[PDB]
């Protein structure tokens, strides 16, 4: 119950910032644009320098227009709202938000370890132990997130940033929604998508549970349990609920996955009575000190290495596209509350 | 090998999210 007690204070805290969110906390002029750190479906993430403090940050830039044409208004407002309110060790910290004629911005804490992905891809696979360590932190993160009526919707190695201490940082909240009850938007990353989503059934918190299981699998095996060259081909597999585990997985891991990768909601771990505790209590997580993990007192099995302040060596190289600002304020009514 | 199958595949790079 130290949890049930902890979250209580968590909730209270979230509620407040949720009702009274932060608006226009800065201006482009205070920032020095360095390199592109990465890309997403709605915009780019650049490495930034804060002139006066001398701090570097990752800055999420969105083009008012693109968001509109792609219909991401609600989602974009959702992301800043929710982000500016949460507070957990495994989620990125947003520091400044603000807009201008042309774009929307989100200044976040710069996580230099680079993406989980890049490392995952390089190394090949993760030792179940190395996996667990990461898992465990997503397990805790969902626990917090969910208790706030929040739904993540985009877990994928590409969104899991490795920090100076080799701990996770979940970035990109663009599909995260505060929602009591069912939701219906079709969004996410194909490989991670839950069946209920594809099938357009209306879905809940449990989708986040399925992605966890896809995550653990991609972590420990080297590939996703459902892959093909076109998303469609992927979809058919997901709804197929037919999964092959590598000969190298423990009977334990298999067990977990089978339950997370459950096509049936009234049967999928995470969505049951005991809720999370079905997961946390799993034999797989037998050697897990949830506290130490939370406390960031655990054994970082791997520590990316950062040369200096503003080192973009754990990130790929991107093409640079000049960001401009219209002398005409665009799409202002749609973004009143940003 | 599946791994073998995965590497030749078209989605080994960074995966974009789907709007619609
Ligand atoms: N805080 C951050 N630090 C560094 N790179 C980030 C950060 N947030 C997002 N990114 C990058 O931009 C992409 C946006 O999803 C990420 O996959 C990553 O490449």
């Amino acid at each position: 119950e130290s949890v049930k007690e902890f979250l209580a204070k968590a909730k209270e805290d979230f509620l407040k910032k949720w009702e009274t969110p932060s608006q226009n906390t800065a201006q482009l002029d205070q920032f020095d644009r360095i390199k592109t750190l990465g890309t997403g479906s709605f915009g780019r993430v650049m490495l930034v320098k804060h002139k006066e403090s001398g701090n570097h940050y990752a800055m999420k830039i969105l083009d008012k227009q693109k968001v509109v044409k792609l219909k991401q208004i609600e989602h974009t407002l959702n992301e800043k709202r929710i982000l500016q309110a949460v507070n957990f060790p495994f989620l990125v910290k947003l520091e400044f938000s603000f807009k201008d004629n042309s774009n929307l911005y989100m200044v976040m804490e710069y996580v230099a370890g680079g993406e989980m992905f890049s490392h995952l891809r390089r190394i090949g696979r993760f030792s179940e132990p190395h996996a667990r360590f990461y898992a465990a932190q997503i397990v805790l993160t969902f626990e917090y997130l969910h208790s706030l009526d929040l739904i993540y919707r985009d877990l994928k190695p590409e969104n899991l940033l490795i920090d100076q201490q080799g701990y996770i940082q979940v970035t990109d909240f663009g599909f995260a929604k505060r929602v009591k009850g069912r939701t219906w938007t079709l969004c996410g990353t194909p490989e991670y998508l839950a069946p209920e989503i594809i099938l357009s059934k209306g879905y809940n918190k449990a989708v986040d549970w399925w992605a966890l299981g896809v995550l653990i699998y991609e972590m420990a095996a080297g590939y996703p349990p459902f892959f093909a060259d076109q998303p469609i081909q992927i979809y058919e597999k997901i709804v197929s609920g037919k999964v092959r585990f590598p000969s190298h997985f423990s009977s334990d891991l298999k067990d977990l996955l089978r339950n997370l990768l459950q096509v049936d909601l009234t049967k999928r771990f995470g969505n049951l009575k005991n809720g999370v505790n079905d997961i946390k209590n799993h034999k797989w997580f037998a050697t897990t000190d949830w506290i130490a993990i939370y406390q960031r007192k655990v054994e970082a099995p791997f520590i990316p290495k950062f040369k200096g302040p503003g080192d973009t060596s754990n990130f790929d190289d991107y093409e640079e596209e000049e960001i401009r600002v219209s002398i005409n304020e665009k799409c202002g009514k749609e973004f009143t509350e940003f | 090998t599946t791994y073998a199958d995965f590497i030749a595949s078209g989605r080994t790079g960074r995966r974009n999210a789907i709007h619609d």
